[PDB]
RNA sequence: CGCGCGCUACACUGACAGAGCCAGCGAGUACUCCCUUGGCCGAGAGGCCCGGGUAAACUCUGUCGUGCUGAGGAAUCCCUAGUAAGCGCAAGUCAUCAGCUUGCG
């Protein structure tokens, strides 16, 4: 049979995204970041509008 | 109005143009002074050019029939083979067009599918609506009338494929019932020559056929690009 | 009565009509050859073996039709001829290129009796018809053998005549009694 | 600033604020028609910032 | 994250006093090695799963080649627990 | 005749299945499903709108051809659709 | 002076009128007819009531039926119906009781539904 | 005892531009295998070579089967 | 950062081209998706013209054939007849709801 190998990283967690380009992977930091930041602002302002 | 004002404001434009490559089509701007009013003047017509507007290489044309699209379908597969056949992809009737093409991916798939079109003049009063705006307002990509009209209230088959061969390269025209239009004569990849022939037709059949009360409401017609500046011809 | 006949000719089969002798439909899922493109008593059902040992059965309607109902894979080197039985509608028979000819019937997937007996290429064969030769099977093969077997007992052939050619085309007449052996020159 | 789609009541304004952020600010404060329609701003919208 | 065994979390279980015994991956991993080295599986014959204590099933494809070594074991053990999924 | 096809005409004696397939000579070998197979009241096309889900043992009375096309529209794509299950039922017969 | 009976028939949101005269035999639905009027699959509920009735009795009258509403299914159930109720009121009203009361029993032996409209209403088990 | 099997070696691997395996699928289906080529263009190179969609791949002759090679070289000099 | 609730993608229940055939709720002189390259008539503000960014489903007939072109673990929850599930169309009703809501077939 021919046999594959298994693709695994090799200290692997949950918490932390894998990609070999740091220049996507960056981008994808960032926009999620962002994201954060402006969920936390809005839910801050509209406490305080409340 | 004498044609070397053509001929030297057309040289002058594509000089200006110049100075695949060019790809942009000429045309002139049509003003009158007074407004427009008559629903029947509001109908699209077609001049037909002595050098016909379309490259008539590789082409495809619609053509959009009115009753039974199966005496039309037959009728293709019928008469000729030589030109019509290899363009004609689509017969489709008002009823087929109204049931099938509804949606908004539907017709852009149809718009970006066929090449140029052709309609019935019983059926471009009814187009705008059935055929969408992304369809018919926004590009020149919009159908022009061949008179279909004499079971179903047809021309004779050759006068059909007459009119066809006719229509295939015509010139659109399109009124609005503002004062200011625009029609095209050809691209910029032409000569100057045979523009300023096809600015000439255009000029005596779009006064002496459609601007009504012709040469009293007659007002500039100015010779324009894309993005250019235009210029004059019988101020 | 129909209007339906085939002609096979390399790897696809053409059903004919008969009152149009136009090509009706042609059938191209052969991979590599088709060796005998024969339809069925009833009308609907063509058989087909191919060149690397498959047959097929498929059915065809009248108009283009081709859906597969059977596909077998048993004799793994090809099939030459193919033949339905003339009075029962799902047993068929095959003479292969190795040295068998063998009895299917179409619900099962296996062949329902085997018979070997040839030393060459088998490549004719047909049923028996008659009232009293319900199932005797001749088949002649490119050895210079006619083989006529019982399909009661699956041992020999009950009657061999071996001829001095490679055995190209057998036909029995309808009356049952004489059988016509096509070989070589004669 | 202006009405951009009208439904029976809710209608979407447009060119009022600039940022989803300004909206929540302003949530809830008592805008008014020309005419003498009253209302209330309820949500940010957000495919159009 | 790595695998529980008994390598160096003998400490742990034998503070909390549940079965030192018990924690072996290295049972799973010596007789996963002994059936993809089997030539019941270089012919093809064999198709093996594995059920864990958590009511975890795993099926593991015949044509899979595992790491030999425990330590790359446990890491990809413990990518398949939490991605469900290992491919090639 | 008053609109019938030559198929239907023709197979005008009986109550024929799909207009082709009889329910006349059909035996059933077990002794213990005679009364819950049900080929008694002969049906022509499996798609019946009968209330066989009201109460208990009611589907002892539907067609077994109707089970057969109501299991057959069985998965998560495949559950509005009732044309598409007689037509399977009617090509699987043919 | 012309015997004619109007019949109307009822599914889901599916109705049917069926207006029935003597006639030579035809049958039309939206002035298509009924051989043509279905999917190709729902014809055989389109022909029930005539073949349990027999071409006999549908030999002298002329159904003429129009259709709105529902979908497919639903506007085939309400064509069936419309025609067997329409040919049962012919009978009652232009021939015999005796002949009007045998086609009654014959449909009602093979579907109470072809006569019946019975609606799905909402009562589960409380 | 003789009849000429010159069409018989037809289900072999054929060779082309980039691709070195190329069997017999049909004629059609064939120019998807090589890269590059779709499966709407597949069937503009075969309207100009005069070849059929009814035959396969390997049932054209050593003249036949070089002609999509050039035309698939050059799609501007046939005038698309 | 976590959690679910919706939404989307994930192929045999396939893709392409045709043919045929089906709904119901919906009508406030009221509704419009941007923003711009140019030119017309504009002393000036604007208006024009030309470019750039009544269903789905279903049924029937043909053309090609599995090809990163892969239906979700432990758990946990819900559901018994026009119910589960698929599908579209319409509205936007002083609270809630456009990242959606509620009707209707």
């Amino acid at each position: 049979i021919k046999t594959y190998i298994p693709k695994f990283e090799d200290d692997f967690d949950p918490d932390k995204h894998y990609d070999p380009n740091r220049e996507r992977a960056e981008l994808a930091k960032l926009k999620a970041e962002h994201k954060r930041e402006r969920k936390g602002a809005l839910r801050e302002l509209r406490k305080d509008a409340q | 109005v004498d044609p070397d004002q053509t001929l030297k404001a057309c040289k002058a434009l594509l000089a200006h143009i110049k100075k695949t490559v060019a790809e942009t089509p000429i045309w002139l701007t049509l003003t009158t002074k007074k407004h427009i009013h008559d629903s029947h003047r509001l109908q699209p017509g077609k001049i037909i050019l002595p050098h016909p507007l379309n490259t008539s290489e590789e082409i495809s044309v619609c053509l959009i029939t009115a009753d039974p699209q199966r005496f039309y379908k037959n009728a293709v597969a019928d008469e000729f083979p030589e030109d019509l056949r290899a363009k004609i992809g689509r017969v489709i009737d008002i009823s087929h067009l109204k049931a099938k093409f509804k949606a908004y991916e539907a017709q852009r798939k149809l718009f970006s599918e066929h090449d140029v079109f052709l309609a019935d003049t019983r059926i471009i009063n009814r187009l705008p609506k059935a055929l969408g705006k992304t369809f018919y307002k926004t590009t020149t990509k919009r159908p022009i009338p061949v008179v279909l009209m004499a079971n179903a209230n047809a021309r004779p088959i050759p006068e059909i494929v007459a009119e066809i061969r006719k229509a295939i390269g015509a010139a659109l025209v399109h009124l609005s019932p503002s004062t200011n239009t625009a029609i095209k004569v050809g691209y910029a990849n032409w000569e100057p020559e045979k523009l300023a022939a096809n600015i000439e037709t255009v000029i005596r059949e779009l006064v002496e056929r459609f601007v009504p009360q012709k040469w009293q409401n007659v007002r500039n017609f100015y010779v324009k690009g894309p993005e250019t500046a235009a210029l004059p011809i019988y101020q | 009565t129909n209007d339906l006949f085939a002609v096979t000719a390399g790897p696809r089969v053409e059903i004919f009509s008969i009152r149009k002798r136009e090509p009706l439909k042609t059938i191209g899922r052969f991979d590599s050859e088709a060796h005998c493109g024969e339809i069925r008593p009833d009308g609907r059902v063509l058989v087909a073996g191919e060149d690397t040992g498959r047959m097929q059965v498929f059915d065809v309607g009248q108009g283009t039709r081709a859906v597969i109902l059977k596909t077998w894979h048993i004799h793994k080197q090809p099939v030459w001829v193919t033949k339905w039985s003339p009075t029962e509608l799902t047993t068929l028979m095959s003479c292969s290129d190795d040295k068998t000819v063998r009895l299917w019937d179409l619900p099962s997937n296996d062949p329902t009796r085997l018979f070997t007996g040839h030393t060459d290429y088998v490549r004719c064969g047909a049923f028996m018809p008659g009232s009293a030769n319900s199932n005797l099977l001749v088949s002649g093969s490119y050895d210079e053998t006619v083989r006529v077997w019982d399909a009661r007992a699956p041992g020999g052939a009950v009657m061999t005549f071996k001829h001095a050619d490679p055995i190209e085309d057998v036909l029995p007449l309808p009356s049952g009694t004489t059988l016509l052996a096509a070989s070589g020159n004669a | 600033g202006t009405p951009w789609k009208i439904f029976k009541n809710t209608a979407f304004i447009k060119d009022m604020f600039n940022s989803s952020l300004e909206i929540a600010k302003f949530e809830g404060a008592a805008i008014r028609t020309v005419s003498g329609i009253r209302g209330q701003i309820k949500r940010a919208l957000s495919k159009p910032e | 994250y790595t695998l529980l065994n008994s390598d160096e979390h003998i400490g742990i279980m034998r503070k909390m006093n549940r079965d030192i015994s018990d924690a072996r991956p290295d049972i799973t991993h010596q007789c996963l090695l002994t059936l993809l080295d089997s030539p019941i599986n270089k012919a093809g014959k064999l198709q093996i799963y594995i059920q864990t204590a958590k009511g975890v099933l795993i099926e593991v494809s015949p044509t899979v080649r595992i790491p030999r070594t425990f330590k790359r074991f446990a890491g990809l053990m413990v990518q398949l627990l939490h991605r469900l999924s290992i491919k090639g | 005749y008053d609109v019938l096809p030559k198929e239907v005409l023709a197979e005008v004696g009986s109550v024929k299945l799909f207009n082709r397939w009889s329910y006349d000579d059909i035996e059933i070998r077990d002794i213990s499903l005679t009364d819950y197979i049900q080929i008694r009241a002969p049906v022509y096309i499996p798609h019946s709108a009968g209330r066989y889900a009201v109460k208990r043992f009611r589907k002892a009375n539907c067609p077994i051809i109707e089970r057969l096309t109501n299991s057959l529209m069985m998965h998560g794509r495949n559950n509005g659709k009732k044309l598409m299950a007689v037509r399977i039922v009617a090509h699987a017969f043919e | 002076s012309v015997q004619a009976v109007q019949v109307f028939g009822k599914k889901k949101n599916a109705t049917a009128v069926a207006r029935c005269v003597q006639g030579k035999g035809l049958i039309k639905v939206n002035g298509k007819p009924l051989k043509l009027f279905a999917p190709e699959i729902l014809r055989a509920k389109l022909y029930e009531p005539i073949l349990i009735l027999g071409t006999d009795k549908f030999a002298d009258v002329d159904i003429r039926i129009r259709v709105a509403g529902g979908g497919h299914t639903s506007q085939v159930y309400a064509v069936r119906q419309a025609i067997a109720k329409s040919i049962v009121a012919y009978y009652a009203k232009y021939v015999d009781e005796h002949s009007k009361n045998l086609l009654k029993q014959e449909l009602i032996q093979f579907d109470r539904s072809l006569l019946v409209a019975d609606p799905r209403r909402c009562e589960p088990k409380k | 005892s003789l009849v000429s099997g010159e069409k018989t070696n037809f289900n072999h691997i054929l060779r082309l531009l980039n691709t070195n395996v190329d069997g017999k699928q049909k004629v059609v289906y064939a120019l998807t295998q090589i890269k590059g080529v779709g499966r709407r263009y597949s069937n503009l190179v075969c309207k100009k070579a005069d070849v059929d969609l009814k035959k396969r791949a390997g049932e054209l002759t050593s003249e036949e089967l070089e002609r999509l090679v050039t035309i698939i070289q050059n799609p501007l000099a046939y005038k698309i």
